[PDB]
């Protein structure tokens, strides 16, 4: 007879050498998921060092925030902008539009600094005003700043200054990164005190 | 001898190049336009440079034509002096402006290469391959003619295949020369497995039997996978190296079997004649 | 002060021994940088021809033999090019690191019309890799006969040539040692010119004794020719090849006869220069995505020379099915020709081939049959270029094509469901399922083929990856009917049915997620069943239950973070079918009747199985069914 | 008779061409270079001390420092080095292929003890291919210091070097390209010395002025600032494995891979002869997420020669499920490119990897000795070790002792099989397994309770890798495994039980033909045996054809041909519990007449139940679940 001739082991190969995954998003404090030192420590550590990446590259965002920012469950975050998903995230430089290009480290280094607040105090900047018509107004003006007295408890106060003097308007005493690593840096180490 | 132009390349989205912390996927957008924008900077730079040039150039041809006028005028002295002045300070503007352009080539050559900058499109044409298809199974026509031509034209091969005993030597002896892999070859491999046993050369038959064996299950195989025997022949001996007892003991009752109906066939042919 | 100024110096013997020793990593190669210099003399000798015939009376062919002897332990390499005289025997050959290659090119600059493959001077020098000694005997038309001759000791002998005289050209004699005798064989020295110069613009001619002679002779020599048998094809303009000299290219390259499905012939021109030919295979190789092949589909080509095979810089992974050949005029070679001193030229040169054949994809889309063709073939490599490319994402999204609710059998492109796309909604139904006829009749497509409007069936594991990506087609959002939420154009009758619903059937809710707590996270009501009373829908975050089937079989998938992607469930009735309303009926008489949660568990893992899902242990339901068949037949 | 002996000669502008052009593919590695010969000449300076002490007077420390200077745009390179005299200078850095550091090699004079990198004498130059104009500075210390300086235009000064004096070694000074400016930065320079040079012997400082001086009681940003981070990890591999504790090991580890904590187990071991090499090999705590992620473009095993990087890990390196292994392999005598960035004989590597995978396996066996590490091992690289089953056919003998699963008896702890073969009874010859998706799936399924109720142990194996590694696995110390799900199965049997079940064909063969026409294409063959205790029907599949596990993992493979598994199905067989009231209840109906639409109804019930319970999926769940909702709407009474 001719039989069946058995055979097998044609492809079966592990052919499995892809990938899948993804954590949600980074819009955490709407969705209320409240964090501790740790955490907050590293995703600002870590979105320092991805954001002073594209400043070498002379790569400038401006536009960046919590919609412009992803987490992922390999405890990283992917600040590369998702590209469509606003008001309330820019500067007066912008808003004001004297040169129609606001873009530059300055501005990029400000929207870091106003992330930071919004995440370290878990809620939205100047969320005690909402409508665009006023909004616009002291944006327009640009000469308050927003307050520190939401801040979460029991952290090294060093991110308090951190975050102080990546808000003020002068932006030629702003922060840039090279000292920014040296801050996270020991941030990091003082997150056990 | 000389890589002095080729030191300078920016690819967008270059695969290579990139941070575990920055979506790829969207840093491949800001590296994309950033080029483009740059490149729409330096065409500005390029039109703006080349209409002052040409004004500049019409300012100092007028200038000197009005010179001349003045010059060949009387009375217009003092204007000419008055001219002198205003003509020099053209020059100062014109060498001013090709020193700009100067500067700009400069810069042009600094400037790193890109995929737009570094080659233009030639000439492309895409053709479509519209062929007959499908094969035809008969034991006439062009069939047999190729049973006939492919016997007569590489018996040596077939014969130096029946007298193989080694695995290994036969896949290599084969990739050398896959095109003995063919229905055709394996039908004629077994009629002559039976002109042997005709013969009554039992250890010779046997030695042939295995070999023509060999192919029939690389067949079923071609035809279990629809691809035909020339492109998955060379597995099937690693199949069989690696092959279970089980497959071990199939092949060898194949063996057995197709050894006996060759006896059997053969006896009838050595009866009728 | 004081200066003195010097001239770098070159110590002679150590830089023999880098060449012979750690300069070149495949001791292979010195076939193909001899052949490469046989192309550069006949080259040389056929330019000068056109200017005057008379060049050629010392012999009108322009051909390479090589000519093994194992009776010598040397292996023969003969050219009829132009030769070379007692200065040019004595600068080329004895000047490391100078070409009178470079010197011929360079002094024209009028008659460019011919490129030849050399511009570094130590590519002979390679010869000693494989053999102590070589001499070597020419005959250019001005001179007489010499031999070169050396052992790379740091001197060379140079000779009027006592013995058999040749026309003209060339003649390389290489003493092999003892090491290298491999290369006196058919199939070594085949395989190596098939390899690196199978495309040399001259004939290349074996010479063996394997002749069988009529019986016991076998003293004549073997004149195979087959050694550059296949012509370069991309050389010559398209619109005088058609596409028989294509096929049998093809066929030649693959070394299997079979035919091409297309083929794409093009050429850029600037400061990077290459005309490239890519083709299209009329069928998948069986071992496409077996990772032992690697990648060995497009080769890199520098003026008819082989340089690099597929790399990943070259090629994406996904378009690794289409196989061509790429050759350039102009390149930065290493010293051993095998790499290119700029990595991202291949990304540039890749940056342009996707570019081609993403149009040569969409060229073969008006054909109707040979799209059908080619993607029942590579549909596996087109989504996953989708999810690999994001930035040519969108040139692969049309390309897609689907079996659909109204297209019967046939697929159809995305383009085609928005064409036909009622305006009323502004969403894609798609179903990732496992099945043709699993998605066909299934539990959440029965009110969307009801109200006429289409889903697109997806029934391989790849356009379960593919879909995560592709998250919208032209400005509308791709949504899924196993998922919550499911968006439909709601009608003023429908929505009064679902408010009444909502307080109507609270109490069974909550009764379900009382007896269900931590199995099913949520049970509600909506719009998504005719004739089914039970669904599982997952949570608009989360895993598809088929998505979520995939992640749990894969080979090499990590346990310990899969808890965190667990989908959740929600359990979805159907109010209208008969099985829910008895039922209520039943619980509003008590809650804690005992067949009411015994038939909601039922209810529950039979939906669970219609949805997707795998049941956490299959024997609970096995046994609840043949108890209950039990009590069926009244067998206690 | 007419021989005329010539010399070889070069052609200098050409070879300078193509030592700078056609020999390097990245432009960085000049730094390699040039800290590779300033190591070279500490090395020498250092042996010479071991003879006489006294000709370090002028300088004692050995160092290396890079103090680039943006302003000016040059890329110095200080070292206190041996320095060279005019001689040296005219030759070494004049020659090419002349290399002073392989002569003073060859005047080791029976004193080998020192490795000295470099043989080529074209290192030097890769300094031309960032820096237009390379001005060197040396001071030996029996000579004047002079000024060597070129600019590749194949002519070359000597100064008498009136400046600035240095006590010893030499000080290469690098003009780099207008465009070449990258090289300055911090960034760039610390990336490029932990890539190449980080695990050079001396101590290498960068150094730049960024320091933010301190203002209290103003906006100072410029202050040379020392960092000798960039050499901070010392090889341990090169002294032996007895007088290191595993805390150096430890911090060798975390300096290496980063990883925050300390590495699970070390190999460290070195093999002597013609082929010698120093591996050091660590296995991490916690497997990456991304470990298998194969377009990771793998680089776990660092090749250094003498100190210093030359190839990330191949293929030829080390195996694909051995892709955990971080560590080092540091050899001393291979045979280098030109270019320093690979090895020139690659058939090495297939020694390389047959030694580092036979002691990284003997380093796995000998950790299965300590319960709770090996089980942390385990549970982070059981898919490695699974992986390595499938695909050596080397190793698999030895491979597989190191596998561990859960059984019948084990309770919630994982045990070898090698402990199961302990406690294997003499009356049975083979290893039962069994293929699920889940540990509770497999503890109660129709094909072990027949099994588990009579003296056989059963293996648990719910892993998807585990079918992957069985096919391979065949056999275990000679005892071959069998799986459950599949037909023909064996136990040991009585008389009693044959002639029982010899009645029990006598009886059912009605059954078996009648369900067999009635599962015309669903089913193949229908027979009874004992697999079964309280099921009534269980399907098990073919002797060689995929089993259901195996055909639901290959149907999950995104990346398959769907033409070889059409023909490569599994052959369904149903097997029937013959003690089961429920086949016996319509046998008697069958019995009476051989058409019923309520025979028929309950076999295809049962039929797709025990298609659910064997691990299959069906093809259309729909036509199950209607048939179930008709069923109970007729039992509730609607
Ligand atoms: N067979 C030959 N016929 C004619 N000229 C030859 C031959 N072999 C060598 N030469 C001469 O020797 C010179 C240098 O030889 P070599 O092969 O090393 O250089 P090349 O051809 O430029 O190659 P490469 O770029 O690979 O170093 C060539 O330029 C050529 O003029
Ligand atoms: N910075 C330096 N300090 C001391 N000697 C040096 C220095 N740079 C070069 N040399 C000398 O130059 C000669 C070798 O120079 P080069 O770096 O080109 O060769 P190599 O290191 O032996 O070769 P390769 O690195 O290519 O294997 C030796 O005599 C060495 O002492």
């Amino acid at each position: 007879l001719l039989f069946m001739g058995y055979m097998t082991k044609d492809n079966l190969a592990v052919i499995t050498q892809w990938c899948e995954g993804s954590s949600l998003y980074k819009h955490l404090h709407v969705q209320e998921t409240k964090f501790q030192m740790f955490q907050l420590i590293d995703i600002a550590r870590q979105t320092a060092q991805g954001m002073d990446y594209l400043h070498a590259k002379n790569i400038i965002h401006r536009d960046m925030k919590s919609n412009n920012i992803f987490l992922h469950e390999g405890l990283t975050v992917k600040i590369g902008d998702f590209g469509l998903a606003s008001v309330l995230w820019m500067a007066p430089e912008v808003i004001r539009m004297q040169d129609n290009n606001p873009f530059s480290f300055q501005s990029d280094v400000y929207s870091y600094g106003i992330v930071l607040y919004e995440l370290m105090t878990g809620e939205l900047p100047y969320s005690h005003i909402n409508n665009r018509d006023q909004i616009i107004f002291m944006v327009g003006r640009g000469y308050a700043s927003p307050d520190l007295s939401k801040l979460y408890k029991n952290c090294p106060k060093a991110m308090k200054r951190l975050v102080a003097d990546c808000v003020k308007k002068v932006k030629e005493e702003r922060p840039l990164f090279p000292q920014i690593l040296s801050s996270i840096e020991l941030l990091q180490h003082s997150l056990p005190k | 001898v000389d890589y002095s132009v080729w030191d300078h390349i920016e690819v967008s989205d270059d695969e290579d190049e990139t941070h575990p912390n920055i979506d790829t996927a969207s840093l491949f957008r800001w590296r994309h336009q950033a080029r483009v924008e740059r490149m729409e900077q330096f065409q500005k730079e390029k039109e703006e440079l080349d209409r002052g040039c040409r004004e500049c150039k019409r300012k100092v041809a007028e200038c000197q034509r009005k010179l001349k006028e003045l010059e060949v005028a009387e009375g217009g002295k003092a204007e000419l002096e008055r001219l002198q002045a205003e003509a020099q300070q053209l020059r100062k503007e014109e060498r001013s402006w090709e020193q700009k352009l100067e500067e700009m080539r400069k810069k042009e050559k600094s400037m790193p290469w890109n995929v737009d900058t570094l080659s233009k499109d030639g000439f492309s044409k895409s053709m479509v391959n519209t062929k007959p298809e499908k094969t035809e199974e008969d034991s006439e026509e062009v069939r047999e003619q190729k049973h006939k031509t492919f016997v007569e034209k590489y018996e040596k091969q077939i014969k130096h295949f029946g007298m193989l005993r080694r695995w290994d030597d036969s896949q290599k002896y084969l990739s050398d020369n896959v095109h003995l892999v063919c229905e055709e070859t394996a039908n004629y491999l077994v009629i002559w497995c039976i002109d042997l046993e005709v013969e009554e050369k039992c250890a010779l038959m046997e030695q042939v039997a295995h070999q023509t064996i060999v192919m029939q299950f690389i067949l079923e195989l071609a035809k279990s996978l629809k691809v035909d025997p020339r492109a998955c022949f060379r597995q099937f001996f690693t199949k069989i190296k690696t092959a279970d007892r089980q497959y071990m003991e199939g092949f060898n009752d194949e063996l057995e079997a197709f050894k006996e109906r060759v006896r059997g066939r053969a006896k009838l042919r050595i009866e009728k004649a | 002060e004081e200066v003195e100024t010097f001239a770098f110096q070159a110590e002679i013997a150590q830089l023999m021994s880098l060449i012979i020793n750690t300069f070149y990593s495949n001791k292979e190669i010195f076939l193909r940088e001899l052949i490469s210099n046989a192309s550069d003399a006949l080259d040389k000798i056929r330019y000068e021809s056109l200017t005057d015939p008379s060049k050629l009376d010392s012999g009108k062919e322009l051909k390479i033999d090589i000519i093994p002897n194992p009776q010598e332990r040397t292996l023969t390499l003969v050219d009829t090019g132009i030769g070379m005289t007692k200065a040019d025997l004595i600068n080329n050959l004895g000047t490391i690191a100078k070409s009178g290659t470079k010197a011929f090119m360079e002094a024209l600059q009028a008659g460019a019309d011919i490129s030849m493959i050399g511009q570094f001077g130590v590519g002979f020098y390679s010869a000693y890799l494989v053999a102590e000694k070589v001499v070597v005997i020419t005959k250019h038309n001005d001179d007489e006969q010499y031999a070169w001759e050396s052992s790379a000791g740091g001197s060379f002998t140079v000779r009027a040539d006592h013995g058999e005289p040749i026309g003209r050209g060339t003649k390389v004699i290489l003493h092999l040692k003892e090491d290298q005798t491999e290369y006196l064989e058919e199939r070594r020295v085949k395989e190596v010119v098939k390899k690196h110069s199978q495309f040399i613009g001259y004939p290349i001619t074996l010479y063996l004794e394997k002749e069988r002679e009529k019986k016991k002779i076998k003293e004549k020599y073997i004149d195979q020719e087959e050694l550059n048998k296949t012509k370069p094809i991309w050389t010559r303009n398209p619109d005088d090849i058609t596409q028989e000299e294509y096929g049998e290219f093809y066929k030649s390259l693959t070394n299997d006869w079979e035919d091409h499905l297309a083929v794409k012939h093009f050429s850029v021109e600037g400061q990077l220069e290459f005309r490239a030919l890519l083709f299209i295979p009329r069928r998948a190789p069986f071992d496409l995505f077996e990772n032992k092949k690697k990648k060995n589909n497009i080769k890199l080509y520098v003026r008819r020379v082989f340089i690099m095979d597929s790399c990943d810089e070259l090629i994406p992974e996904y378009l690794n099915f289409i196989r061509g050949v790429v050759d350039s005029e102009d390149l930065p070679l290493n010293i051993s020709r095998e790499m290119l001193q700029q990595s991202k030229i291949l990304k540039v040169i890749r940056k342009n081939i996707v570019k081609k054949c993403l149009e040569l994809f969409s060229e073969l889309a008006e054909d109707k049959e040979n799209y059908k063709k080619f993607y029942e073939a590579f549909s596996k490599n087109l989504k996953l270029g989708i999810h690999e490319d994001s930035t040519n994402r969108r040139r692969l999204s049309e390309l897609l094509r689907y079996h659909t609710s109204q297209s019967g059998d046939e697929m159809t492109s995305l383009s085609e469901y928005v064409s036909r796309m009622k305006e009323t909604q502004k969403s894609i139904y798609y179903i990732t399922g496992e099945s043709k006829e699993q998605v066909a009749n299934s539990a959440f497509v029965e009110r969307v083929r009801k109200r006429g409007f289409e889903v697109v069936y997806m029934t391989e594991p790849i356009d379960e990856y593919c879909v995560q990506q592709l998250k919208e087609f032209d400005g509308k959002s791709l949504v899924s009917v196993t998922k919550e939420g499911l968006e439909l154009p709601e009608d003023e009758e429908e929505k009064k049915k679902m408010e009444e619903s909502k307080a109507k059937f609270e109490n069974l809710c909550k009764l379900m997620k009382e007896i269900l707590d931590k199995k099913v996270e949520k049970v509600t009501i909506s719009n998504r069943l005719v004739s089914s009373p039970c669904c599982i829908v997952t949570s608009t975050y989360g895993w598809t239950a088929n998505m979520e089937r995939i992640m749990k079989a894969q080979a090499l998938r990590d346990n310990s973070t899969m808890g965190y992607m667990m989908a959740k469930k929600h359990l979805e009735i159907n109010p209208d079918h008969p099985i829910v309303e008895t039922l209520r009926q039943k619980a509003e008489a008590d809650k804690n009747d005992k067949a009411v949660k015994d038939l909601v568990v039922l209810l529950f893992e039979t939906a669970l199985l219609s949805s997707g899902f795998s049941l956490e242990d299959p024997q609970t339901h096995s046994n609840r069914i043949y108890r209950m068949i039990k009590l069926g037949l009244g067998i206690d």
